[PDB]
């Protein structure tokens, strides 16, 4: 499908209320498993389970390592724009 | 054994 950017807005107090899998490692993308009900995400729109998550503000997240993709996603804070793929 | 494929909340 077509890459997007899409706008999450996070309170400074929470996360952004979304599971992961794969990386580098696992030799697959950083994908979305799960979008929490009530948390940003899901009430921001645009992120979906099966996304493959490409970037976060700009930097590159193809090539990273799960813990590495983890560090780099938990520490945006924000207005936080997503480049995503569904397959 | 094989592992589930690891899962973290962000």
């Amino acid at each position: 499908g077509p890459i997007r950017k899409v706008l999450l807005l996070k309170e400074d107090h929470e996360g952004l209320g979304i599971s992961i899998t794969g990386g580098k490692e696992h030799g697959v993308p950083i994908l979305i498993s799960e979008i929490h009900p009530g948390q940003p995400a899901d009430r921001c729109g645009g992120l979906h389970v099966g996304d493959a998550i490409l970037a976060v503000n700009g930097v590159n997240l193809r090539d990273t390592k799960h813990k590495e993709a983890v560090t780099i996603l938990s520490q945006q804070r924000g207005e936080i724009e997503f480049e995503v793929v569904y397959v | 054994a094989n592992s589930r494929k690891p899962t973290s909340i962000i």
